[PDB]
Order: C-alpha cells, then structure tokens, then sequence
C-alpha cells in the first residue's frame, strides 16, 4: 500500500493509533502483521512553487 | 451445637459463594473492576489488556 504522507503523520500508520489519516485515509487492523516503510522524499515530491 | 455437623457444611458452601462473589469486585490490578468502566473509558487496545 503505497502514499505519501506528512513526517509527523507516520506514526498514525500503526495498529490501534487514534489520529486523522488512520481513521480518514487509512486504517491498519489491531492484528496487523507486515512492515511499514518511510523514507523522506522532499527531493522528489516537493515543488518550490 | 446438636446440628453443627450440618451447620459447617451449610457455612462453608455459603461463604466460598460469597467469596466466589466478592472476587468479582477487585479489578486484580487493572484500573476497574467494571467491564463497562473500562470499554467506556478506553479504546480496545488498552482495555483489551
């Protein structure tokens, strides 16, 4: 599952996390198994503009 | 004290009923001993534990 987030919004990607994108955007399962992968992208997905 | 043979027997099944009973008040180191306390209070996660 692939998007692109704040930095302060990746703690909201967990199991049982209240927050704004978990319960709006994307919610993970209390028996959530797998890995969550974040890495700064503001080389690429930033505009000065 | 004709009958305490019967009274004992009585006594016992009584108070282990009522102690069975007073268990149900101690919240053995959880924050209540309410079932409905803890799911009004708190989301799953914690009061799953």
């Amino acid at each position: 599952d692939s998007f692109v987030i704040r930095g302060d919004e990746v703690r909201q990607i967990a199991p049982g996390q209240t927050g704004k994108i978990a319960d709006y955007n994307y919610k993970l399962p209390d028996d959530f198994t797998g890995c969550v992968i974040a890495w700064n992208s503001n080389n690429l997905d930033s505009k000065v503009g | 004290s004709a009958l305490g043979k019967l009274q004992d027997v009585v006594n016992q099944n009584a108070q282990a009923l009522n102690t069975l009973v007073k268990q149900l008040s101690s919240n053995f180191g959880a924050i209540s001993s309410v079932l409905n306390d803890i799911l009004s209070r708190l989301d799953p996660p914690e009061a799953e534990v």
